[PDB]
């Protein structure tokens, strides 16, 4: 018979055996017989029951039969830590699979996630909620998911920017924060958790400074978790790009107020943000050809700004901004929110209806492998703003892009920046308290056996010769080989 | 001031001393008890020596009534567990912060001055004999310390 | 390589020093970065006085070690 | 929660508990991610030796509460 | 024909200090923030020859309990 029909059948003879001492059999015999049964019925066949049924039913989710392997394993003295085991060790096993495979990148969190609320279930329904059961699978869950260095946290983090993201409004408010406290449980498991900052923050960075946060509520609530789960240290450079934010539109309302003192407003309706350089993710500033009007804005608002706070210093990110160009093309008008580089390349087509790649790179000052990247978001994307010539979906030196006057699209506004030491020294004293006395040859095996790091010889005799300074290990009176413990 | 105190409780939870921790014993935040682990490479090593802090009014500009709890052999510190700096008692600073002086306590447990020392009879033999002193003291730090 | 040390006003600052580097060059670093005189740091390292005639590679001190600056104190 | 049990040697054993954990949890966790088992330890956050038997939110530790670990080798 | 025009603009700036934060050593302030005392409600920092910087509010009261530097031991002047 299989396991889990061997199980029914286990569970039907104990209570015939059980529903027989009620009948006939005297009281007195009730344990004996019990004990006799089960013994011979699974106190015998423990790991064979365990290796053949446990790891595949596991793997279906069987709840009923998990239940009675359970209840039944109980009964045998050892039976229940025997079920620890193999299902300890499939934790190990099947929990390595889901991390180990690099090709699985792409679906690596929800796995664990869904992984992590499957275990979890079988916990509250099969084995009744065992404390002991819930520590190894938190103990299991922190050993594979740690042999992957730094890749778990990044994905994780990846994971948590798609849920905050505008573009998920499927999930509402409610089943959102449930979510991330799931996925609060599983941080918790990660070593690398510096690492994780740095994902998520370059993230949360990317999430501010273009208005694509979904929930200013669910990032607040975001942090609260990290803030309590790690402390203020740990999240202290994030709430400051918070700060950041809240600060710049109170710094809006005074710069606004001063250009409309000033009768020489230009058309440009400006906004700029303000941010601690300590806290936010290192930009590499780069020079751009600014146009005279455009050079002139920064310059009055540096000014200002430096005018109500001396001692800083403005430096700007050109590479972060985005501006807005409404068009005139030949079947209506259409805006397109652009980031400085393309505000500035889309800027060269309209005097000319074409320009070579060289030709606007001495224009704007681009470097040449992001102007590319540029160049190709205005030829290559859903909204080809220029033809490519030779078309394809990589840009040349040769390129003359030709401006799209026939542009089409559905839309009115349009988007296109898609584009040891002491360790040894614990373990010698450690070790000779309980042998009272040993030699250097066991001292040295047990210690390479008793410590999980590599132990120079050199660096081994060094802990030796200091801890007999300190009196904590006395040489033999002939042998030095020998060792006695002291106290 | 409280303020000061309470930011140097900050700092010090944030970016604590190697080998130094001072906190609050309770609700009074001008009552801190600190704790001095015995500098490696001395005869103190692998003790743990219990301070008791005490601000006054003007912390910032005066200094803390630090004083040992746990009985420590030094020629500058008494039985009673009393501490004769001079950065204590004559040269305090506000820029020293708690976290300082408490760093600086323990580096004066391997660096006395029998010169001008406040326990004479330990200062004789710490001047004349440094081999008797270094296992005096580790006898005191081994049942007082441990 | 570098080296940290916390100075007195709770900032943190970055030393490049190289072992074989005596400990008075290592004030007046200290010096010429916030201006402590020579005689008035006493560098702290596991509670150990950093003394002036000696160098790091003296002390055991390697990279991404911390030093500890305190005022100029004295026995009693 | 996480709390950072960092040695003398400056080494910051990361650690997690649940605010509820006695202190021997905490033990046990730093015996598993540095190798000292529970008798040698005696924690030490923020100057009061944290005793066995206490649970973690008697101390109000939080997140990144950084403690102190010192080896006591005789440790019984 | 001929058309280089833009029509709204967005950018960012990072803001940094001249040359540090300069910490005040008594307070524990920024010096851009007020004094530790002063904050509780125009604290000026105050200079000294060793060119240290300490609030106005906290120097004046260090100074009235003793006339020297609390990092440096040099004699307090402002420029
Ligand atoms: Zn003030
Ligand atoms: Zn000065
Ligand atoms: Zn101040």
């Amino acid at each position: 018979r299989e396991v889990p029909e061997y199980l029914n059948h286990v569970s039907k003879r104990l209570e015939e055996e059980g529903d027989r001492v009620i009948t006939y059999l005297d009281h007195s015999t009730q344990k004996p017989l019990i004990a006799c049964v089960e013994k011979q019925l699974l106190g015998e066949h423990l790991t064979a029951i365990l290796q053949k049924g446990l790891d595949h039913l596991l793997d279906e989710n069987r709840v009923p039969d998990l239940a009675q392997m359970y209840q039944l394993f109980s009964r045998v003295r050892g039976g229940q830590q025997a079920l620890l085991q193999h299902w300890s060790e499939y934790i190990k096993t099947f929990g390595t699979a889901i991390v180990i495979n690099p090709e699985k990148d792409k679906d690596m969190v929800q796995d664990l996630l869904d992984f992590k609320d499957k275990v979890d279930h079988v916990i509250e329904v099969c084995f009744q909620k065992n404390e002991r059961f819930v520590n190894l699978m938190k103990e299991s869950f922190e050993t594979f998911i740690n042999k992957r260095p730094n890749k778990p946290a990044e994905l994780i983090a990846k994971h948590v920017d798609s849920k905050l993201r505008a573009g998920n409004k499927e999930a509402t408010d409610e089943e959102l924060e449930r979510t991330l406290d799931k996925i609060m449980i599983l941080f918790r498991f990660i070593h690398g958790k510096d690492v994780f900052e740095a994902f998520y923050k370059k993230d949360l960075a990317k999430r501010l400074l273009v208005g694509k946060s979904a929930s200013v509520d669910a990032e607040k609530s975001m942090l609260s978790k990290l803030k309590h789960e790690c402390g203020a240290a740990f999240t202290s450079k994030l709430e400051g790009m918070f700060k950041d934010m809240e600060l710049s539109k109170d710094i809006m309302v005074h710069f606004k107020q001063h250009m409309q003192n000033q009768s020489d407003s230009g058309p440009i309706d400006l906004t700029v943000n303000i941010l601690t350089m300590g806290y936010w993710p290192t930009y590499t500033p780069m020079e751009v050809h600014l146009t005279p009007e455009m050079i002139k804005l920064q310059e009055v608002f540096k000014a200002f700004y430096l005018g109500k706070h001396s001692g800083r210093k403005l430096q700007w990110q050109t590479t972060l901004g985005h501006a807005v160009l409404k068009a005139e093309f030949k079947e209506g008008k259409k805006e397109f929110q652009v980031s400085l580089f393309q505000t500035l390349v889309l800027l060269m087509f309209n005097e000319g209806d074409g320009f070579s790649f060289e030709e606007i790179k001495m224009a704007t000052g681009i470097e040449d492998s992001e102007l590319r990247r540029t160049l190709q978001s205005l030829a290559c994307g859903k909204a080809r703003v220029l033809i490519k010539s030779p078309k394809g979906k990589e840009v040349e030196d040769g390129d003359k892009f030709i401006f799209n006057g026939e542009f089409k699209h559905k839309l009115f506004r349009i988007k296109i920046n898609q584009i040891r030491q002491y360790q040894i020294d614990a373990a010698i004293v450690r070790i000779m308290k309980m042998r009272k006395t040993l030699g250097h040859n066991l001292l040295v095996s047990e210690l390479y056996n008793q410590l999980k790091f590599p132990v120079k010889p050199g660096d081994l005799k060094k802990r030796i010769e200091s801890l007999i300074d300190r009196d904590y290990m006395e040489r033999d009176k002939d042998n030095p080989n020998q060792y006695h413990y002291v106290a | 001031a409280l303020k000061r105190i309470h930011k140097e409780l900050n700092d010090l939870a944030r970016d604590p001393p190697a080998q130094c921790s001072a906190g609050p014993v309770g609700d009074d935040m001008f009552h801190w008890q600190a704790t001095i682990m015995g500098p490696n490479d001395s005869p103190y090593q692998g003790g743990v020596f219990f301070l008791t802090i005490h601000f006054p009014t003007d912390y910032p500009f005066k200094p803390p009534k630090v004083a040992f709890t746990t009985r420590i052999y030094h020629p500058n510190i008494n039985s009673n567990g009393s501490i004769c700096l001079d950065i204590l008692r004559s040269q305090w600073s506000p820029a020293l912060t708690i976290s300082k002086v408490l760093l600086s306590i323990c580096s004066l447990l391997c660096d006395p001055n029998p010169d001008d020392p406040l326990v004479p009879e330990i200062a004789r033999i710490y001047k004349t004999d440094r081999e008797k002193y270094n296992r005096i003291a580790r006898e005191w730090t081994q049942k007082y310390a441990m | 390589m570098q080296i940290f040390v916390k100075t007195l006003t709770g900032k943190t600052i970055t030393l490049e020093v190289e072992p074989s580097d005596t400990i008075e060059n290592v004030k007046a670093k200290i010096q010429d970065k916030e201006g402590i005189p020579p005689d008035q740091q006493r560098l702290i390292f596991a509670g150990k006085q950093l003394e002036d005639g000696r160098t790091l590679s003296d002390y055991n001190i390697q990279k991404e070690s911390t030093l500890h600056l305190v005022l100029r104190l004295r026995g009693g | 929660m996480l709390i950072k049990v960092k040695t003398l040697t400056g080494k910051e054993i990361e650690i997690d508990i649940e605010p509820t954990d006695k202190v021997e949890r905490i033990k046990e966790r730093v015996e598993e991610k540095e190798g000292i088992p529970p008798q040698q330890q005696r924690l030490i956050y923020s100057g009061k030796q944290m005793n066995d038997e206490k649970t973690a939110a008697d101390y109000k530790i939080l997140g990144g509460s950084v403690l102190h670990l010192v080896l006591a080798l005789r440790g019984g | 024909k001929k058309r280089f025009e833009v029509k709204k603009w967005n950018a960012v700036a990072l803001w940094a200090w001249d040359i540090v934060v300069d910490n005040c050593a008594i307070c524990r302030n920024h010096i851009m923030d007020l004094c530790i005392e002063c904050q509780a409600n125009e604290c000026t920092v105050a200079w000294g020859v060793c060119n240290h910087a300490f609030h106005f509010h906290c120097i004046s009261r260090w100074l009235k309990t003793r006339q020297v530097c609390p990092l440096d031991n040099r004699e307090w002047e402002f420029q």
